[PDB]
Formats: C-alpha cells, sequence, structure tokens
C-alpha cells in the first residue's frame, strides 16, 4: 500500500475449488475483480465486496470535501 | 457576490477566485490541451491496450481525470471570453 | 499572535484570561461550538487526573504487586484480563458510585471540575495566585500524563515491553 | 516597467515585498492566486529544498551512527522507510503541515500574519525590521539557490553513481 505495488493485493485470489469457511483451496488476496459468484456459496466474492467498500470510502471521503467550511475553501 | 444571472453569460465571480482572474486566452488552449490529453491517457489505459492488473498506470488514470475536468476549464473558458476577460 | 502556543496563530474567542493553563491552543477552534468552556475543561481535568492516577499505577504494577497471587501479573495490559473480573467490577462500581453524583453536578454547575475534593486542605489559605498556579501545575502535569498513558498503551500493544 | 524582466512590463499585484520582489513573473502567477498564499508556498519550498540539499551533502559524507545508516542518500529513501525513520519524520511533518493549513487560513481571511511568519526566532537572530528584512531577502535568495541544487544533485545522482561532485 505504501510502496505503490496495489496489485500485490490482488494476487493470489480463492479458487475454484475454495470451500467457504475452510483453508482448502483459498487464497491471500483482499482486493480483486473476479465478478460472478463464489463457485461454492454461490455468492459475491468476499475479495470483491472489500474492494467495493475500499472504492467506495476514497469516493465518498473525496466528494466530502465539497462545500466549504471555516478554511475559505 | 450575486452569483444568479439573467444575461448572456454569468458573472465571472461564478468561476471562484482563481478562475474568475485567468484569461480566456490561457483558459481555451488550457482546456483543449486538457481534453486532448485526457482522451489519449483514456485511450491509452484502455481501448487500444486492454486492461490488467499489471497495467495501470497512474499517469494515465490521473491522466483520463483531466476529460471530465477538461469540460469544467472550457466551460470556464466561454464565460471568460463572454466576459470580456 | 495571541496563541502562546502557536505564537502565529489567533486564538479563538472563548480562549483568554481566566481558565489557568489557557495558553491559546484551540487551532481547530472546538471552542466554538461549545456553550462555554466549563464542560470541556471538567472532561480535560477528569482526563487528567485518571491519566495521571494510570501512569502512577502502570509503573507501580511494574515494580510493586500485591501479596495475592492473582495480582503478580507485570504486564498491566495481560493483568486487565488475568485479574480476576470481581476485582475490577468492584473497582468499576466504585467509580461509577462516584460518577453519577458527579452526573448530576457537571452540566449545571460553574466549576464542574470542583468536586470538593481537598481531604488535607491544601488549597485551604493559599492566594488567588497561588491557586491558579496550582491549576496551571495540576493541568501540565495532567496532559504529560495523557501523552505518557497513550504512549505507555501504545508501546505495550505494539512490542509487548511495558515500560522503557 | 519589471526590474528583473525589462522587456515585459511590470508585474500588476508586484509592488513591493521585502521578500524579494524584483518583478519576476513573466506568466502572470501573481494574478492567478492570492501573492501571499504563493509567498508562503515559495517560503516552504525554500526552507525544504535548504534542509534537503544540506542533508544530502552532510548524509553521503559523514552518516553512519548505526548499521541501517550505511546508505548513499540515493538508496537511503527506500532503506530508511523500510527502517521506520521516514515514517516519524512524515508524521511530525503531517503535523506540522496541518496545523499549518489554519495559519494559512488565518491568513488570507484577516489577522496580521506575513507569509512564512511562525515566529520561531528562539535564538534572535533577526532584531529589528531592517535585519528582518535583509535576512528575509537572504533567506529566499538561499532557497532559491537550494532548489535549484537540489533539482541538480538528484538530477545528477540518478544519472550517474557518484559522490559530491555528482
Ligand atoms: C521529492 C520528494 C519525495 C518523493 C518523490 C517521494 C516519493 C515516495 N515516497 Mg516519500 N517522503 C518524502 C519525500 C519524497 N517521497 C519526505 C520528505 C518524507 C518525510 C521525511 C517522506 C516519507 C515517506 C514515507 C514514510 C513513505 C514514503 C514513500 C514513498 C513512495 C511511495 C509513493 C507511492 O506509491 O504512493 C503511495 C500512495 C498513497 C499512500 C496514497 C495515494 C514514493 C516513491 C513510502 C514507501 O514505502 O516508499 C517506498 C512510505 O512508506 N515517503
Ligand atoms: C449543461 C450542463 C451544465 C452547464 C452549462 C453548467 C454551467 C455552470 N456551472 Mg454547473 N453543474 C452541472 C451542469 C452544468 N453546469 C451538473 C450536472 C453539476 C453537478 C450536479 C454541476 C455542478 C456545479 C457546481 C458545483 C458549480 C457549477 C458552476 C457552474 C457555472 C460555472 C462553471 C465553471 O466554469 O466551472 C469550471 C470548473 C472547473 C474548471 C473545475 C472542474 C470541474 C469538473 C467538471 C469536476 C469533475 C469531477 C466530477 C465529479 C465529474 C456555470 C454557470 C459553479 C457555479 O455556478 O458557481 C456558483 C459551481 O460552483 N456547476
Ligand atoms: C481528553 C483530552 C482533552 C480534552 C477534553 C481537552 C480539553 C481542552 N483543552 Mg487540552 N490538551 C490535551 C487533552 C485534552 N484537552 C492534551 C493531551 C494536551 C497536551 C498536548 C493538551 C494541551 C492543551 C493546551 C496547551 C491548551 C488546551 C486547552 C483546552 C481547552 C480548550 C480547547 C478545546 O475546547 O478542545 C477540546 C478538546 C477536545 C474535545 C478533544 C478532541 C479530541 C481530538 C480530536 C484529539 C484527537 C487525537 C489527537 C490528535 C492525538 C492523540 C493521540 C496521541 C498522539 C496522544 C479544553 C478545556 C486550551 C485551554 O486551556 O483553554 C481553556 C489550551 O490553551 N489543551
Ligand atoms: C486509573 C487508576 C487505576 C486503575 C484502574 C488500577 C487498576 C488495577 N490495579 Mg492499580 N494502582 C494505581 C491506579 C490504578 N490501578 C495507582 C495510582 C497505584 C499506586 C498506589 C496502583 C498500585 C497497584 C498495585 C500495587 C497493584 C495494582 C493492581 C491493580 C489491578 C487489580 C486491582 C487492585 O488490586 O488494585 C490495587 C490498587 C491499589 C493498591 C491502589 C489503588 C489506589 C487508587 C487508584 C487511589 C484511590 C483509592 C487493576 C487492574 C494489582 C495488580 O493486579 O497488579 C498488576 C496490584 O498488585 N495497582
Ligand atoms: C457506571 C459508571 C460510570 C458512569 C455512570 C459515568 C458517568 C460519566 N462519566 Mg465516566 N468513567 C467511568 C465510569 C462511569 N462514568 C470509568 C470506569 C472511567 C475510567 C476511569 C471513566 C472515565 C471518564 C472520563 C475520562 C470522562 C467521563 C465522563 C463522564 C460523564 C459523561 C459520560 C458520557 O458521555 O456518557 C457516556 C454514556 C455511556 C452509556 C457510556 C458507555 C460506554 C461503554 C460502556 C464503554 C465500555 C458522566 C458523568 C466525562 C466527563 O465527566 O466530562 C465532563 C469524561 O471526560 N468518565
Ligand atoms: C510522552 C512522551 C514519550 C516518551 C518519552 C516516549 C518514549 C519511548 N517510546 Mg513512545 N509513544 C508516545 C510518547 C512517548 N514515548 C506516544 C504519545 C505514543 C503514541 C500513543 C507512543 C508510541 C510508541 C510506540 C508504538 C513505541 C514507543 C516506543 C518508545 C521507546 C523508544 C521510548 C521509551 C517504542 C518502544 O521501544 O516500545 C517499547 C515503540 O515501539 N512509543
Ligand atoms: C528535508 C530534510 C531532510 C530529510 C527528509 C532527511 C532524510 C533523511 N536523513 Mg537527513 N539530514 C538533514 C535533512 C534531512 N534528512 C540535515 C539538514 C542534516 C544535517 C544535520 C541531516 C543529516 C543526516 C545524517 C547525519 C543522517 C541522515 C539520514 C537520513 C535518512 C534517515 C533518517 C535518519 O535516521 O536521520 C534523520 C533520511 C533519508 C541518515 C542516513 O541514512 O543517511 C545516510 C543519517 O545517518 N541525515
Ligand atoms: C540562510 C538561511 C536562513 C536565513 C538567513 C533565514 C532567515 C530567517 N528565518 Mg528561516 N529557515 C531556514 C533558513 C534560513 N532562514 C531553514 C532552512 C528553515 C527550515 C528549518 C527555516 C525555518 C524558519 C521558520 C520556521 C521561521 C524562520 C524565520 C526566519 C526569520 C527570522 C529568524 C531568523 O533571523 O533566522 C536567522 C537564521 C540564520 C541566521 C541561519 C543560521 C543557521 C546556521 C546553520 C529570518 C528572515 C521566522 C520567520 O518567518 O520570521 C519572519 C520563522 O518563524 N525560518
Ligand atoms: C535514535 C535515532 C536513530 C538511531 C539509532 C541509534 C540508537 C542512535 C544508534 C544505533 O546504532 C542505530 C539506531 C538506528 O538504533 C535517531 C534518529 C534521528 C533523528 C531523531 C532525527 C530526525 C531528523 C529530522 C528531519 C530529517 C526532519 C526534517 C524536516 C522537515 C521539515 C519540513 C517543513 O515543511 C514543514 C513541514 C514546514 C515548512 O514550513 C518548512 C519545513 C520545516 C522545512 C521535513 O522536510
Ligand atoms: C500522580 C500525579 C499526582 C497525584 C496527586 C494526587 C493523587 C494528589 C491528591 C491530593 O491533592 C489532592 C487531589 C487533594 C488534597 O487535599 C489531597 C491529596 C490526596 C494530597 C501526577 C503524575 C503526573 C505524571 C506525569 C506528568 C507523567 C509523565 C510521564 C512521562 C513523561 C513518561 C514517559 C514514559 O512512559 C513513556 C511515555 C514511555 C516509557 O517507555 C518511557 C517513559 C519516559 C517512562
Amino acid at each position: 500500500f505504501f510502496s505503490g505495488n496495489w496489485k500485490a493485493y490482488a494476487q493470489n485470489p480463492d479458487t475454484a475449488s475454495h470451500i467457504f469457511g475452510s483453508g482448502e483451496g483459498s487464497g491471500t488476496a483482499i482486493l480483486t475483480f473476479l465478478g460472478g459468484f463464489h463457485p461454492q456459496t454461490k455468492s459475491l466474492w468476499l475479495t470483491d465486496m472489500a474492494h467495493h467498500h475500499l472504492a467506495i470510502a476514497v469516493l465518498f471521503i473525496v466528494a466530502g470535501h465539497m462545500y466549504r467550511t471555516n478554511w475559505l475553501i | 457576490e450575486s452569483t444568479y444571472w439573467e444575461g448572456k453569460a454569468p458573472p465571472s465571480v461564478v468561476l471562484g477566485p482563481f478562475l474568475s482572474k485567468i484569461p480566456s486566452g490561457v483558459l481555451g488552449p488550457a482546456s483543449l490541451v486538457a481534453l486532448i490529453v485526457g482522451s489519449y491517457c483514456t485511450h491509452e489505459s484502455n481501448i487500444f491496450n486492454t486492461l490488467t492488473v499489471d497495467t495501470i498506470y497512474p499517469a494515465y488514470v490521473l491522466g483520463s481525470f483531466l476529460t471530465p475536468i477538461s469540460w469544467g476549464l472550457h466551460v470556464a473558458a466561454w464565460i471568460q471570453k463572454m466576459n470580456k476577460a | 499572535a495571541q496563541s502562546k502556543a502557536l505564537p502565529f496563530l489567533k486564538a479563538p474567542a472563548k480562549l483568554d484570561g481566566s481558565l489557568a493553563g489557557d495558553f491559546g491552543f484551540d487551532p481547530m477552534g472546538i471552542s466554538d461550538q461549545v456553550a462555554n468552556l466549563k464542560y470541556v475543561r471538567a472532561a480535560e481535568l477528569k482526563h487528567c487526573r485518571v491519566a495521571m492516577l494510570g501512569f502512577l499505577g502502570w509503573v507501580v504494577q511494574q515494580y510493586v504487586h500485591l501479596p495475592g497471587e492473582i495480582y503478580a501479573e507485570s504486564n498491566p495490559l495481560k493483568a486487565l484480563t488475568s485479574v480476576p473480573l470481581l476485582s475490577q467490577i468492584q473497582i468499576f462500581l466504585f467509580i461509577g458510585a462516584i460518577e453519577l453524583a458527579t452526573l448530576d453536578q457537571t452540566y449545571t454547575a460553574d466549576k464542574p471540575w470542583d468536586l470538593g475534593f481537598d481531604p488535607l486542605n491544601f488549597s485551604k489559605g493559599k492566594s488567588e495566585q497561588q491557586m491558579k498556579d496550582l491549576e496551571v501545575k495540576e493541568l501540565k502535569n495532567g496532559r504529560v500524563a495523557m501523552i505518557a498513558i497513550m504512549g505507555l498503551i501504545a508501546q505495550t500493544l505494539y512490542t509487548g515491553v511495558p515500560l522503557f | 516597467k519589471s526590474k528583473a524582466v525589462p522587456f515585459l512590463p511590470r508585474p500588476a499585484a508586484l509592488d513591493g515585498s521585502v521578500v524579494g520582489d524584483v518583478g519576476f513573473d513573466p506568466v502572470g502567477f501573481t494574478s492567478w492566486l492570492p501573492l501571499s498564499y504563493l509567498q508562503e508556498a515559495e517560503i516552504k519550498h525554500c526552507r525544504i529544498a535548504m534542509l534537503a540539499t544540506l542533508g544530502w551533502i552532510v548524509a553521503d559524507f559523514v552518516h553512519l551512527p548505526g548499521a541501517v545508516h550505511e546508505v548513499s542518500s540515493l538508496a537511503a529513501h527506500d532503506v530508511a522507510v523500510k527502517s521506520g525513520a521516514l515514517a516519524q519524520i512524515l508524521i511530525w511533518t503531517s503535523i506540522a503541515e496541518a496545523i499549518s493549513v489554519i495559519a494559512i487560513s488565518q491568513m488570507l481571511e484577516g489577522s496580521g500574519r506575513q507569509p512564512g511568519d511562525f515566529k520561531f526566532d528562539p535564538l534572535n537572530f533577526a532584531k529589528d525590521e531592517k535585519s528582518l528584512k535583509k535576512m528575509q531577502l537572504s533567506e529566499l535568495k538561499n532557497g532559491r539557490l537550494a532548489m535549484l541544487a537540489f533539482s541538480g544533485i538528484v538530477t545528477q545522482a540518478a544519472l550517474t553513481g557518484h559522490a559530491f561532485p555528482y
């Protein structure tokens, strides 16, 4: 994150044989684009939703500086 | 103050006290350059070369952000030009 | 200009003169929202006193322990879990008993931090200048302790060494 | 009309300032921004560049009170962000700059704070206004020279690998 090598958080995502709640077939990534659903739970990837909320957080924090307050801008 | 307007163009105060003082001959070419740069950055990050995890290029991203901006710069350029600036 | 702590900024309107320890330190202008400085001073002084006691307890627990085994833990954060819940609930109930009457007191009084606590009468006979000097001493020591107790907690949570 | 550029006219916003006003603003940036904000930015750049030039030069010559400090001020950045020193300097710099927002916002709004003024004269090197103006001009000239010098130092020390000559 500090080094800017943000791709490292997307390397080695959860495989297609991952059993939810277990380490079998898991990965190490935390923020990924995968799209679709988990092959086992038939639901969105947890790494997809974490990345989604991080992007939403950055966007809303940026957008929260729009209106004027005690600092002239 | 009084950003309300009814003439041909709004007063320069609507541009803020940073764009209110830019000559239109500066904003115009700057807006065109920003639009061209942003379009090229968007077409280089995507379209011409498909996006990949290993290829994000903050320059192209930050660049692409100049396209939305360009819109604002040339709007301000027109406003300055019509206000004799 | 008017801030002594930040010699370049001008202090906010409510930072002036009285309420000892006033060094013009409110860059964010938090005092501009509070109706008065009574409640924030009460909170600051409560934090100062709790932090002084916390630092003293941190050091003493580092060096001195009660005869019982349950109080033999040297790490204060580990002692937070090793000590039986009975002792901690007794401490919490004592604090809450002290806190409810002062809860009635703080939100309305002119000096919410003045709890009338002076068993040794260290303030009887002291002049106004001496009393203000004592208040300044208390506030200084409390702010330094707050910084210190937070540093001790952080270094224990980050390295496991409770001291030095 | 300008003192620095005889051809181009004198900038409209530059009439007199003890900061070294020689009327050098060919692109008219002083018309864009308030002059005070630009002066604060220039003084900040001056001080940062002076500190950085001195630090680069010294740390390449005599800087090793340990093991991790055995670098050549070109690989020093990565080594010492791994060590954790740069993190602490960044924390304190961020605190100072966050305070500086209010200082910049208290000016440009009223008050009386001159650009770049932090009331930091513990040794009282400046006594009266004349000394203050003379040393403000001296500080800004030294800071501009240090900006250019540090630019040269980094560009040369990245174009090759060497010592003080670079
Ligand atoms: C619980 C903490 C606490 C509280 C409630 C106060 C409250 C007060 N202080 Mg104070 N102070 C504190 C801690 C605190 N202080 C510490 C630790 C120091 C030492 C640096 C000081 C140093 C100080 C000075 C020098 C002065 C004051 C003054 C004041 C008064 C006016 C400012 C105000 O309204 O801010 C209210 C403050 C809060 C509501 C706290 C908000 C919490 C913020 C967001 C802190 C965020 C964390 C922080 C950035 C980092 C902490 C982590 C770690 C590094 C410590 C007010 C009674 C001024 C005074 O006497 O006026 C009468 C004055 O001149 N304080
Ligand atoms: C203990 C230690 C290290 C070590 C050791 C041992 C125990 C000693 C020995 C062992 O053998 C090894 C080891 C590792 O353990 C000590 C570390 C060194 C320290 C403690 C020195 C810190 C350096 C300070 C710097 C480099 C700060 C730079 C200043 C800036 C200012 C920025 C400004 O922009 C701001 C924000 C406002 C502007 O207006 C103007 C200015 C002021 C210019 C940054 O630009
Ligand atoms: C306890 C204290 C004061 C206690 C006073 C009390 C109870 C007085 C009570 C009374 O007067 C009243 C109220 C009313 C009177 O009628 C009755 C009595 C009863 C007489 C002040 C402490 C004040 C404590 C202070 C100021 C502490 C500062 C601590 C620092 C700087 C520590 C730094 C470090 O801990 C770090 C940060 C990291 C470590 O690794 C390294 C080091 C260096 C050890």
